[PDB]
């Protein structure tokens, strides 16, 4: 039920650059129950980082989770042109769960 | 391979109930595995609906979805049935079911599997 | 060992044969085929 705000709202960076995004809550503070997702138009969302400390199956090393406090941060080392999509933070600690609003990256 | 297959998009009418299901290829509901349901509207943020425990049988529902949606699981066929009553024009969206690779009580805290979703529209 | 083999508390001078020499396995491996296709037993039994 933690209301999550994802920042920055929009991005426009050259491909191959290093980017970092953050998401914020105001409910109960958990660190290892957060996951990051990316949804393409017309396709189901795919998982990137689970628990803010472990990669999933097949995930490249470009994604890197960070943050020790209530903030949840992700970093992408290089922006290969297929990465332009929306990102979502999700928590599992709390009562009936709420997604974020989504951060969209543009070329 | 470990993959999820869901039914096709459907069109329905007001004042009617809809049953939605999604199956798996080589994956079984078993005892420990559990899945959640998510909904995506046209250019809207994702909304969580509910998730179920196949083994124990416990269920969790959204406070706003506490009167017209029911989720049930069958271990034998390893199937999931959602009954939604009185779907409106705001309920026209794409549904997805997600479960982790959880066999012999060995599964991470992320939902790797992801179905294609069903586009349900009611006019 | 030879005291136990001869069922006596004294052994006379000589050469005696005793329990065998062997090597125990260190682990276990299993290589059944890979498929996981869920043989259609339900269709046969549940046919109308
Ligand atoms: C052989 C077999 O699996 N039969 C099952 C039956 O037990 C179950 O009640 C029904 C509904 O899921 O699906 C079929």
């Amino acid at each position: 039920e933690i209301v999550l705000t994802q920042s920055p709202g929009t991005l426009s960076l050259s491909p191959g650059d290093r980017a970092t995004l953050s998401c914020r809550a105001s409910q109960s503070v958990r660190i290892s129950y957060l996951a990051w997702y990316q949804q393409k138009p017309g396709q189901a969302p795919r998982l990137l980082i689970s628990g803010s400390s472990s990669r999933a199956t097949g995930i490249p090393d470009r994604f890197s989770a960070s943050g020790s406090g209530t903030d949840f941060t992700l970093t992408i080392s290089r922006l290969e042109p297929e990465d332009f999509a929306v990102y979502y933070c999700q928590q599992y600690a709390n009562s009936p769960w709420t997604f974020g609003q989504g951060t969209k990256v543009e070329v | 391979q470990m993959q999820l297959v869901q039914s096709g998009p459907e069109v329905k009418k007001p004042g009617t109930s809809v049953k939605v299901s999604c199956k798996a290829s080589g994956f079984t509901f078993t005892d420990v595995s559990s899945l959640q349901w998510v909904r995506q509207a046209r250019g809207q943020r994702l909304e969580w609906i509910g998730w179920t425990v196949v083994g124990t049988g416990n269920t969790n529902y959204a406070p706003r979805f506490q009167e017209r949606v029911t989720i049930t699981t069958d271990k034998s066929t390893s199937t999931a049935y959602m009954e939604l009553s009185s779907l409106r024009s705001e309920d026209t969206a794409v549904y997805y079911c997600a479960a982790p690779f959880c066999s012999e009580t060995s599964c991470s805290d992320g939902f790797d599997l992801w179905g294609q979703g069903t586009k349900v529209t009611v006019s | 060992e030879t005291k136990c083999t001869l069922k006596s508390f004294t052994v006379e001078k000589g050469i005696y044969q005793t329990s065998n020499f062997r090597v125990q396995p260190t682990e276990s491996i299993v290589r059944f085929p890979n498929i996981t296709n869920l043989c259609p037993f339900d269709e046969v039994f549940n046919a109308t």
